[PDB]
């Protein structure tokens, strides 16, 4: 399954938001946020 | 024993902190290194202070 | 046994590589993570290729 950023049908922001999500994915920022909010702020360590 | 900052950042049995205001806290706040980001997140979210 | 990318990057007895051209090589070339930067440097400077 996947989580997606949702927009109204026919909205002018759908294509820019999709492209922005793809850019953030390829730059490693999504993985960086995942690590920050799951493991950097984890209370159990490694 | 703890031989580097990585050994501190990996565990949770030993707490660690800095001076409330000074160059060390700002260094950890502004750091972009992953281990120092982990340390800064822990120290900022640590309770009690 | 080698279980993660960090384990590969730390050791030197095991060599690792990718295709000569492809998406994995570009991922390692453009990566800003320290472990992947280490791996890309090793793979770039490894002889024979």
């Amino acid at each position: 399954k996947g989580y997606g950023v949702a927009t109204p049908k026919g909205s002018a922001l759908g294509t820019p938001v999709n492209l922005a999500v793809l850019k953030l994915s390829e730059q490693g920022i999504l993985d960086k946020l995942k690590n920050k909010w799951w493991y950097d702020k984890g209370e159990c360590g490694a | 024993p703890i031989e580097s900052a990585e050994d501190l950042a990996k565990q949770t049995e030993i707490a660690y902190g800095t001076l409330d205001s000074g160059s060390t806290k700002e260094f950890f706040r502004r750091s972009k290194i992953a281990v120092y980001e982990k340390m800064w997140s822990y120290m900022k979210s640590a309770e009690p202070s």
